[PDB]
RNA sequence: GCUACCUAAGAACAGCUAAAAGAGCACACCCGUCUAUGUAGCAAAAUAGUGGGAAGAUUUAUAGGUAGAGGCGACAAACCUA
């Protein structure tokens, strides 16, 4: 089972009334239309109405790079170079302008963010738009492709090479060099993935949600 | 910066005897019920806790004794052990120490 | 010796204690559930120059609303937990020129208040709450302690005057307390980054009251005015207030109908002593709306 | 196949067992050594 | 401003903070029972909260022997934690610990505080037991509840 | 976003847009209120030791959700009176330049393609 | 016994690039460009970073020598026990 990351409450001082209110207002919308299961290495093409044009939809595809957001304002960025040309569109997900969502290729990549895309090659980036989606599987593990990217040269948009990061999803070892690999190892700071109160240790919350969702149909 | 006239007997009488730098009677104290020496209410006794801190010491002193030098530490849970005592059938299979005094009456 | 009310209780007693005193909570606030079926006070209809009550509500937090013309509208939660009058104070004695009623909410600890204060609500029949409020109102609009004042009392198109102490930030100084623009860091400049520069000029030799220098920040009373309720859930009692409010999240406000000229006048459909439930007259759904507003569960908007 | 860390000394640590370590660390060089001139070196390089 | 933060930044450095608690939480897994500061019991009585918990994980968890190698520095307390400590508070939930104030210091007159695990071979020390239910005012209260079970 | 001596580049079919050696136009200018410039802004650009007015089309710039953030910030010329100077635009261009006040029919006139 | 220069007999100068370079990079060392801290300071001139030189007109230990109408000086009219 899947449970999107919006309806896991942040850790907080927040009543958790207001997140109950809230789920209420994100159930609702779901019977609209309907929302699958995306990760962040999914490829997404999404429909919109926008107030900007007569009335006609919107339909723009990308990699769905970063899906953070938790709330009923929960965002999604993709991302396209069409025309070798950087296009970014952060789309609500509860917005009453989509009309209908649905996954090219439901794939995850080994990294939570895929940030770094806009410092790797564009042609690890570009995606066909007439493009049909790829035969699903019902019941087997999601597609984890190994596709560890090469990058442009050293001035990158921010410092990936920081374990602050930890990035997995480049090929390190041919663009950048074993002295300035030991000098980003000095930022390591090994105590934080040994730690206990900087983990939020979220399994006990799952089961109230669930309990939430399937009690609303 | 430099004071440009010297402050007088009058101004510090009233500034270092004021309230706010007076101590303040504290309220918080009570009497132990057991020893009979003045304790204070939200902290343990310190004559209580200073007579289990000495009674842990020795039992303390006897750890290192049935080891002998470092790195050595049991795998068992242990149960401490007074004169004029058997250990009992929950006590079979553990580590047990024995200091020679009597049993205490705080301890249970 | 400062005691507490805990401090000679057996473990056998302090169970007993907290069921015993919050049943006496949950007895007196459902013994006032009902303000029409006892005695009230007369209903008048609204006239222009008549004032009304507020409430007082709890701070959840926000989620965003969306209009009808697409665009995204931020809405504080405004929640309305147990709120009750507790006082009404005539013309003739209540030094101003509006009369005025006092109400409380958020029921308290009944062991943590003083002696005096626990006096007032024992006569009343009531918890006691965490903060009282004051409203000005006038002889139109009186309503009798003890009445429960709930989130239907406000409606959705009805601008709001909302105030509450701000989130205190302690001791500051110039660049965050009041936004000057500060020194620079290099070229020279030894210890001169966030200092505050000239104060006075050397004719005035003094500083005038009133200088911005560095002191404590916020845990003030202020009022943002004229934000519109878009939408109430009369379940759960929450207002959804546009913008947002003074204060942090799960604090107390006041809930008063706004100031604004344009936005003070607008009060003919508005229930005018307060929202009776006990009239069960068209009873409320779970949420009432504005026009503007998109519901959870219409379609995808279409702008052609 | 619970594979628990075997039970010593640390190399840093400021006590007396943690020095008796720092000299096997030492005696591990001299049985890793390839030539008698490489054992002869490090056995005589610290003069006290 | 410290809205939120539930941290106290102690040490020479938010490294400092950690092993400082580590070789404290350590002296509580060998003694049993330490004497600590305020600042430095409570912020790793969270930790030997959780000690327990990942220590109940299993001894055949990889993941809760890499912390365990980080997070006890001796090697000899690792059998300690997953076959004593462990099942001692198999059926417990939560609160293993027990946190009392102790008598300043006498050097810096430090507000310190004894920690121990709940269940130990050491001496019990002198909790503060509350008052009795033959008191005075228990017992007019005792009356209370007798009274108002029987208007059911 | 858009201040004074920003790196830009000229998404037009122009003569003027292919710019060889430094080719990297300077903007002198924004037509706001601040320096902050966002979609639909006019600024100046000096191009060859020439200064030009120019129209801001999409920025690196985080602005609101669904709108477009455009990897590079990307601005087409026009003149005084109001005309782009080219005839095609290869680009993707936000359909955010209706709505908006000025001059932006004869832009939108020009894109190939909205996106 | 500091310092300026000198005498006697001594010592030190990794690695790297080049070959017999008052060569280049760069330690140990020597000096003090810029900044910051410090300004009754750690210090009656320092600390941290950045810097100049670092096989030579170098650096340095030891003993000796020149003394005030003077000494000494790759002249700063500097230095000769703050
Ligand atoms: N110790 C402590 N005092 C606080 C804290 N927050 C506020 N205070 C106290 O309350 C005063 C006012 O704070 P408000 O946030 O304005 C502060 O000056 C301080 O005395 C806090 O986190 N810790
Ligand atoms: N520090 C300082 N520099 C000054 C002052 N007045 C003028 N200056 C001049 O400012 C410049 C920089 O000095 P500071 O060290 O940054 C110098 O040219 C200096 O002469 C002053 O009061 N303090
Ligand atoms: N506080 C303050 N005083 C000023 C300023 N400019 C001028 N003055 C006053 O005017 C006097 C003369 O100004 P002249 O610019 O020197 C100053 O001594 C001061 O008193 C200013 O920017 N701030
Ligand atoms: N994104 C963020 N970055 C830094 N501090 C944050 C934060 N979100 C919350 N906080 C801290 O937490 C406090 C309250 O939010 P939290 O949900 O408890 C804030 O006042 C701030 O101190
Ligand atoms: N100050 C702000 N301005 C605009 N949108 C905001 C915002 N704060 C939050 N949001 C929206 O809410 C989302 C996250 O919800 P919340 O902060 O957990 C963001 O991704 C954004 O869409
Ligand atoms: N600029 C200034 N003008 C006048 N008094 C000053 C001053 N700076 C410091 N002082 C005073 O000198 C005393 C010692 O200074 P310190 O920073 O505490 C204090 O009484 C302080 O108020
Ligand atoms: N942790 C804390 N310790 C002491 N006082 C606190 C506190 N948190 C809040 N307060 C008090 O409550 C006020 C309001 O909290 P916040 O700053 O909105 C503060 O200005 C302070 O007086
Ligand atoms: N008037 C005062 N006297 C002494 N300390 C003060 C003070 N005002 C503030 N402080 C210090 O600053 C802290 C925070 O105060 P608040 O945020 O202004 C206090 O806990 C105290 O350490
Ligand atoms: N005590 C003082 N000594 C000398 N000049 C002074 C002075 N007070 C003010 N001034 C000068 O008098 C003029 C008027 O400025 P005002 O007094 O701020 C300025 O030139 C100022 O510098
Ligand atoms: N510490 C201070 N800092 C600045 N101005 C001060 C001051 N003490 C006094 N003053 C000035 O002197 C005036 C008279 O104060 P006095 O204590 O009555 C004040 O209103 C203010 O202008
Ligand atoms: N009940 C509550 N829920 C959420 N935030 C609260 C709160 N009471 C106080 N706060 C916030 O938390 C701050 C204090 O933080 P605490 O000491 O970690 C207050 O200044 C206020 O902003
Ligand atoms: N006084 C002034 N203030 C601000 N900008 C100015 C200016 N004078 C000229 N400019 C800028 O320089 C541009 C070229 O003007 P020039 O005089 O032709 C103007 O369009 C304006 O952007
Ligand atoms: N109500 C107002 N009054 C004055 N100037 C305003 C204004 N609203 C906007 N502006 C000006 O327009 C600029 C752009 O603001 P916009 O809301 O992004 C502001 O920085 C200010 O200069
Ligand atoms: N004990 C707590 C309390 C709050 N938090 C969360 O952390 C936020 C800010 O601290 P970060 O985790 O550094 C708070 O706003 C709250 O959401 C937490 O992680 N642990
Ligand atoms: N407080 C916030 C939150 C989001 N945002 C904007 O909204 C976008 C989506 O953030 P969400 O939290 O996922 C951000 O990338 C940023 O552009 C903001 O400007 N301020
Ligand atoms: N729950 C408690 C426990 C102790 N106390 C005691 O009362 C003291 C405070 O009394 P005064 O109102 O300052 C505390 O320091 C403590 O000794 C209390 O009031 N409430
Ligand atoms: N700089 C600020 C300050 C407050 N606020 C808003 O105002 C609310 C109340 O803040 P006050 O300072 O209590 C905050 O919860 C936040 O929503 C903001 O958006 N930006
Ligand atoms: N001790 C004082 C007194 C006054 N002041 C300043 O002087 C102003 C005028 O105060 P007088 O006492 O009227 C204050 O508003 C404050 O800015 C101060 O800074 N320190
Ligand atoms: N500087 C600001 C901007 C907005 N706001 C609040 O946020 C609401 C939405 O503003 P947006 O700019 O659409 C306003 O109606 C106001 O309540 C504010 O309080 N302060
Ligand atoms: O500039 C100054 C500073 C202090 N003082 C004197 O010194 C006293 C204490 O200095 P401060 O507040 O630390 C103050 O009360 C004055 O008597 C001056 O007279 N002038
Ligand atoms: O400016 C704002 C503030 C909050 N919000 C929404 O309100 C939510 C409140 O979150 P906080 O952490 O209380 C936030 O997650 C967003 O969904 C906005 O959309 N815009
Ligand atoms: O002085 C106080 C006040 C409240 N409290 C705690 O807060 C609880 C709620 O108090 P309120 O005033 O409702 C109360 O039952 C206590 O647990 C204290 O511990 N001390
Ligand atoms: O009148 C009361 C008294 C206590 N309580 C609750 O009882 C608990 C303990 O009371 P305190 O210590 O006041 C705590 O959870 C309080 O919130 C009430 O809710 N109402
Ligand atoms: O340009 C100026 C001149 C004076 N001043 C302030 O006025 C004071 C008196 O200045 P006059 O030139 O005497 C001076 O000490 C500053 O505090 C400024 O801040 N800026
Ligand atoms: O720029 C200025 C000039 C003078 N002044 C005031 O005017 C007074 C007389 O200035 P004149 O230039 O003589 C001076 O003492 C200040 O109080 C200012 O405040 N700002
Ligand atoms: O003793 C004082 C007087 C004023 N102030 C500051 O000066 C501000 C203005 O004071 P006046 O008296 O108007 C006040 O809000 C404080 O921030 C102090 O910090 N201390
Ligand atoms: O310079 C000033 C600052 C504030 N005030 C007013 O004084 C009142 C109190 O502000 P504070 O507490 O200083 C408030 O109404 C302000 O608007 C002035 O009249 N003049
Ligand atoms: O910059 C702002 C925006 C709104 N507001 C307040 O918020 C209210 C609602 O504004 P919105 O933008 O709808 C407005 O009437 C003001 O009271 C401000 O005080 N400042
Ligand atoms: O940007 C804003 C918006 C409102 N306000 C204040 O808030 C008041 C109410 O505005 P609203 O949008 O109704 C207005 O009259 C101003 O006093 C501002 O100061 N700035
Ligand atoms: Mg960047
Ligand atoms: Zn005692």
């Amino acid at each position: 089972r899947f449970l999107s990351p919006e309806f896991i409450p942040r850790r907080g001082r927040t009543d958790p009334l207001k997140f109950q209110i809230e789920r209420k207002d994100m159930l609702e919308r779901r019977k609209v239309l309907h929302i699958p299961e995306f990760y962040v290495g999914s490829i997404l093409r999404v429909t919109t109405a926008d107030p900007y044009a007569s009335g006609k939809i919107s339909q723009f595809l990308g990699i769905c790079i970063q899906r953070s957001g938790r709330g009923l304002g929960a965002t999604f960025i993709l991302r396209n170079v069409i025309e070798g040309q950087g296009v970014e569109i952060c789309f609500e997900l509860y917005n009453p302008r989509v009309q209908e969502i649905q996954v090219v290729k439901l794939e995850k990549r080994l990294d939570d963010s895929l940030l770094y895309l806009r410092d790797a090659l564009p042609e690890y980036s570009t995606f066909d738009v007439n493009m049909k989606p790829v035969v699903q599987e019902p019941n087997q593990k999601v597609p984890v492709n190994e596709l560890k990217v090469k990058m442009k040269p050293k001035p990158w948009s921010k410092r990936w090479e920081r374990p602050n990061f930890n990035i997995k999803g480049i090929r390190f070892d041919l663009c950048l060099t074993e002295q300035q690999m030991k000098e980003a190892q000095k930022w390591n700071q090994p105590w934080l993935e040994f730690d206990m109160m900087r983990e939020y240790d979220t399994s006990k919350i799952e089961a109230a949600i669930w309990k939430e969702i399937e009690a609303s149909k | 910066a430099a004071p440009k006239n010297r402050r007088t007997i009058e101004v510090n009488r009233c500034r270092r005897r004021n309230p706010q730098k007076l101590i303040k009677v504290k309220n918080n104290i009570d009497v132990c019920p057991e020893c009979g020496h003045l304790k204070q209410k939200h902290v343990l006794c310190a004559y209580c806790y200073e007579k289990v801190c000495k009674e842990t010491a020795e039992i303390r002193r006897q750890i290192g004794k049935q080891e002998g030098g470092p790195f050595k530490a049991p795998t068992i849970e242990t149960v401490v052990l007074y004169t004029g005592e058997t250990p009992s059938e929950q006590d079979q299979g553990k580590r047990i120490i024995e200091r020679d005094r009597k049993r205490p009456s705080w301890f249970t | 010796s400062g005691t507490w009310w805990d401090e000679h209780l057996s473990e056998e007693n302090v169970p007993f204690i907290k069921q015993l005193v919050s049943d006496e909570d949950k007895a007196q606030l459902a013994s006032k559930l009902c303000p029409l079926k006892d005695e009230p006070w007369p209903i008048h209809p609204w006239e222009p120059g008549s004032f009304r009550v507020g409430l007082i509500a709890l701070k959840l937090g926000m989620m965003p609303l969306w209009t009808k013309d697409g665009q995204k509208h931020v809405v504080t939660l405004l929640q309305v937990q147990d709120c009750h009058v507790l006082k009404y104070t005539s013309k003739e004695n209540c030094n101003g020129k509006m009369a005025t009623l006092s109400v409380g909410g958020k029921t308290v600890s009944r062991f943590r208040k003083a002696t005096s204060i626990l006096e007032f609500y024992r006569e009343l029949g009531l918890p006691p709450k965490q903060t009282v409020k004051i409203f000005n109102i006038t002889d139109n609009a009186a309503i009798k302690p003890g009445t429960p004042l709930y989130a239907a009392h406000f409606r959705p198109g009805q601008y709001v005057d909302v105030t509450a102490k701000t989130i205190g930030k302690g001791f500051q100084g110039v660049m965050k307390r009041w936004g000057f623009k500060g020194q620079p860091a290099t070229h020279g400049q030894t210890k001169t980054h966030r200092r505050p520069g000239a104060v006075a000029t050397g004719d005035i030799g003094r500083v005038w009251p009133g200088t911005k220098m560095p002191g404590k920040m916020g845990n003030i009373y202020r009022t943002e005015y004229g934000l519109k309720v878009w939408r109430i859930n009369t379940k759960h009692n929450i207002i959804y207030v546009n913008g947002s409010v003074p204060g942090h999240k799960n604090c107390l406000v006041k809930v008063k109908d706004s100031k604004l000229p344009a936005y003070k006048d607008l009060g003919k459909n508005l229930p005018f002593p307060t929202y009776f439930p006990d009239g069960d007259e068209e009873e409320l759904p779970e949420d009432l709306y504005d026009e503007n507003v998109c519901q959870p569960g219409a379609p995808s908007i279409t702008f052609a | 196949v619970a594979r628990y860390p075997p039970i010593v000394a640390s190399m840093t640590a400021d006590s007396k067992a943690a020095r008796l370590r720092r000299i096997e660390r030492w005696q591990a060089t001299v049985h890793a050594a390839e030539s008698v001139d490489e054992k002869l070196r490090i056995l005589t390089k610290m003069q006290f | 401003i410290s809205h939120g933060r539930v941290f106290r930044r102690m040490g020479l450095g938010p490294e400092s903070r950690i092993h400082l608690l580590r070789n404290l939480l350590t002296g509580l897994v060998r003694h049993e029972r330490i004497e600590a500061p305020w600042a430095r019991v409570d912020e790793m009585r969270g930790y030997a909260e959780k000690l327990i918990d990942y220590g109940k994980l299993g001894d055949t968890n990889e993941r809760a022997m890499r912390m365990a190698d980080f997070w006890l520095t001796e090697k000899d307390l690792i059998p300690k934690l997953f076959q004593v400590l462990a099942p001692r508070y198999k059926d417990q939930t939560g609160g293993y610990t027990r946190m009392l104030q102790i008598p300043n210091r006498s050097l810096d007159r430090a507000k310190m505080a004894v920690i121990e695990y709940k269940g130990n071979c050491l001496p019990p020390l002198p909790l503060p037991r509350r008052d009795s239910h033959l008191t005075l005012l228990n017992q007019l209260l005792q009356g209370l509840r007798q009274d108002l079970r029987q208007s059911q | 976003a858009i201040q004074k001596m920003t790196r830009v580049r000229v998404v037009d079919n122009s003569a003027l847009g292919n710019s060889p050696y430094h080719r990297a136009p300077r903007c002198i200018h924004v037509y706001k209120k601040n320096g902050v410039g966002k979609v639909g802004d006019q600024i100046l650009l000096a191009i060859k030791g020439q200064k030009k007015k120019a129209l801001i089309v999409g920025h690196c710039m985080p602005g609101p959700r669904m709108t477009p953030r455009f990897d590079s910030n990307n601005v087409v010329l026009i003149e005084d009176n109001g005309n782009p100077v080219g005839t095609r635009i290869k680009t993707p261009i936000p359909t955010s330049l209706r709505k908006r006040e000025g001059e932006y029919s004869k832009v939108l006139a020009i894109a190939q393609n909205f996106v």
